[PDB]
């Protein structure tokens, strides 16, 4: 959710300089989102491996 | 007097032609702004083009 990425529900730019900073903000958001999702996928594969072992 | 009047008409024509030189509300010749900065990379760094008045 936006709050977890560091974006705020009110977030926007009203002038060109704010947009020039928003580029870097959205870069950081995309980075952290991909890292979180990669951790979720790793944990899912770990659940699958444990499921086969339990069987 | 005739030559001077033609010179004045050409002067006004230069003012008009300089005022009309705009592309989608932005100009690099009219002198409205010191500079313009077009994008140069995905990080937002900008290629710079210093304005030239006419």
């Amino acid at each position: 959710t936006l709050t977890g990425l560091g974006l705020t529900a009110s977030s926007t730019f009203t002038t060109a300089a704010a947009a020039k900073t928003m580029i870097g903000t959205i870069d950081t958001a995309l980075q952290t989102a991909t890292n979180k999702l990669a951790s979720l996928g790793t944990s899912s594969t770990g659940l699958d491996t444990h499921l086969t072992f339990v069987g | 007097n005739a030559l001077k009047s033609d010179f004045d008409s050409l002067r006004d024509q230069i003012t008009k032609a300089a005022s009309n030189a705009k592309f989608n509300g932005v100009s690099i010749a009219n002198g409205s702004t010191a500079k313009l900065t077009f994008l140069a990379n995905s990080d937002g760094s900008g290629f710079t083009v210093t304005a030239k008045t006419l």
